[PDB]
């Protein structure tokens, strides 16, 4: 009762619109999201593309049981996330928060004490800047991280 | 009552500040200061914000001050609360957290009338810093006073410039008004 991709290598599902899994944070929080991947990603909406499909399909692969997936939940820009979709639609267990990562708010509603990692991508259009400032959101996003407090 | 209505423009170059008044008269290369809108509060420039990097230096309860002065108290678990992007929250507060709901605030008192009144009357100010803070726990930090006095001949405007703790002995014409650090409304 498992749907897999063709090739038999990575969990799959039909294709369905964003809003099938687009969620807010009173609905993150009711999600007892635990052992999960969030991405905070610092994208633009017209900042080019990285492929967070990269970033999921070997999260999804066949030989990982279906109850062993890690519910991987993307926390960044929601015209970005419009963009990723097309792609991003046929992983299961996929789940989307908008609004920017840097925001408490948002990990306090994807439990980030319970996450089994935090992996922070900025798709932002840097190195036209100071090379010292190119990392400017992902080192501010580690640091809030790392300073915040959890009951 | 045009000229009469009062408004406080911010300007973001300070040499600009010549242009607000046309009856100041006042030369194009004085500072920001000495320059008749800024001395009646009527102009405001942000490069004083820059001069705050260099007290807040020398002195460290100056920014402290000052902010409790001015933004209401913000107190720091006030951006804490803020710093969870939830934004400004909170509902009927309990009376425990409403204990520093009567605070001291910044005002401005007429001796045109009042039980302050006397003191216009050719009063000194010592005397009414010192009856206001025995009697009603108002503290008299300055003046604001008409730049000549409001008699329709010297001059005709509601025009006013602050004048920072007046000395003890300072007359107190009966127009002038009092910024007061009074406490409990
Ligand atoms: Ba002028």
């Amino acid at each position: 009762p498992r749907k897999f991709d063709s090739t038999g290598m990575f969990h799959w599902c039909p294709d369905r619109p964003l809003n099938d899994c687009l969620q807010d944070r009173s609905q993150a929080s009711a999600s007892g999201l635990r052992n999960h991947v969030v991405v905070c990603l610092f994208a633009d909406a017209a900042s080019p593309l990285i492929g967070l499909r990269n970033l999921v399909m070997p999260l999804r692969a066949s030989n990982f049981h279906y109850h062993e997936l890690k519910p991987t939940i993307i926390v960044g820009n929601l015209d970005y996330l419009h963009r990723e979709w097309k792609t991003l639609q046929n992983f299961p267990k996929l789940s989307i928060l908008p609004g920017s990562p840097l925001n408490r708010a948002n990990l306090r509603a994807v439990n980030i004490n319970l996450c089994d990692m935090c992996v922070i991508v900025s798709a932002k259009d840097r190195n036209m800047e100071d090379p010292n400032l190119v990392d400017k959101e992902a080192i501010l996003c580690s640091l809030n991280i790392k300073a915040m407090t959890f009951d | 009552a045009g000229a009469n209505v009062p408004l406080i423009t911010e300007l973001a170059n300070d040499s600009n500040v010549q242009f607000l008044d046309q009856d100041d008269d006042d030369d194009p290369d004085t500072e920001l200061y000495m320059t008749q809108p800024f001395a009646c509060g009527t102009a405001f420039a942000v490069s004083v914000l820059d001069s705050l990097m260099s007290t807040s230096y020398f002195n460290d309860n100056a920014l402290t001050l000052i902010r409790t002065l001015i933004t209401g108290g913000a107190t720091p678990e006030l951006e804490q609360i803020l710093a969870e992007g939830a934004g400004m929250r909170g509902g009927y507060c309990s009376p425990a957290v409403l204990a520093n709901r009567d605070r001291c605030r910044v005002a401005q008192i007429s001796l045109f009338d009042g039980p302050l009144a006397q003191f216009g009357q050719g009063g000194h100010y010592g005397e009414l810093f010192v009856y206001a803070l025995r009697h009603f726990g108002i503290l008299c930090i300055g003046l604001y006073r008409f730049r000549d006095t409001n008699e329709s001949v010297r001059s005709p405007s509601s025009k006013r410039y602050v004048i920072t703790n007046p000395p003890e002995d300072f007359p107190l014409l009966p127009t002038d008004q009092v910024y007061v650090l009074t406490y409990k409304q």
